[PDB]
């Protein structure tokens, strides 16, 4: 039994007790935060909503609120002189999942 | 000024340019590019091709002045 919710810019599939690594939520480090937009939940029961499947709250804790491996954004222009470097590191978030739908 | 912590007046003093070191820098090439932005690199002083510097002239000086007060 999985679920699909909306999160980032992007939607997710989400089955519990399972990691998953989302876009900083701007939530505290040991809280436990409930998805809303739900668009799909699967298994034995199978609920498809329009947008949103109506009512239905995946639920999963904050474990970490971090940011991801350096990666070094270089460019240039060949000949004519001008390159360009910077760092990059993204912001995330890695919750864990508990009771989807409860 | 404590001698370990001299601080120069605000705004005062500022670094001065080094050209010709690096690309980033905005100055490689140096400045110019082609032209008589050669070592010389004589303009000329104040000309063209032409001498306007010069029409006619009209002059005389002999001993005079004074020192006002008003
Ligand atoms: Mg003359
Ligand atoms: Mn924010
Ligand atoms: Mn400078
Ligand atoms: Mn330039
Ligand atoms: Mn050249
Ligand atoms: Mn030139
Ligand atoms: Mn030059
Ligand atoms: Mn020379
Ligand atoms: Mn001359």
């Amino acid at each position: 039994m999985f679920a699909i919710i909306e999160t980032g810019g992007k939607q997710i599939k989400v089955e519990e007790g399972q990691e998953i690594f989302v876009e900083k939520l701007d939530v505290n480090e040991g809280d436990t935060f409930t998805f809303d937009k739900v668009l799909f939940v699967g298994g034995d029961s199978v609920k498809v909503g329009a947008p949103t499947v109506e009512g239905a709250t995946v639920t999963a804790t904050v474990n970490k609120q971090g940011r991801g491996k350096k990666i070094t954004v270089f460019t240039y222009k060949r000949r004519k002189n001008s390159k360009r470097k910077k760092g990059h590191r993204q912001p995330y978030t890695k919750l864990t999942i508990d009771k989807i739908n409860a | 000024m404590k001698l370990h912590e001299l601080k120069p007046a605000e705004g005062s003093r500022k670094e001065r340019n080094r050209v010709g070191r690096g690309v980033a820098t905005g100055n490689g090439k140096t400045s110019g590019r082609g032209h008589k932005g050669q070592k010389a690199r004589s303009g000329g002083g104040v000309r063209p091709g032409f001498e306007g510097g010069q029409l006619p002239l009209f002059r005389r000086l002999p001993k005079r002045g004074f020192t006002n007060i008003n």
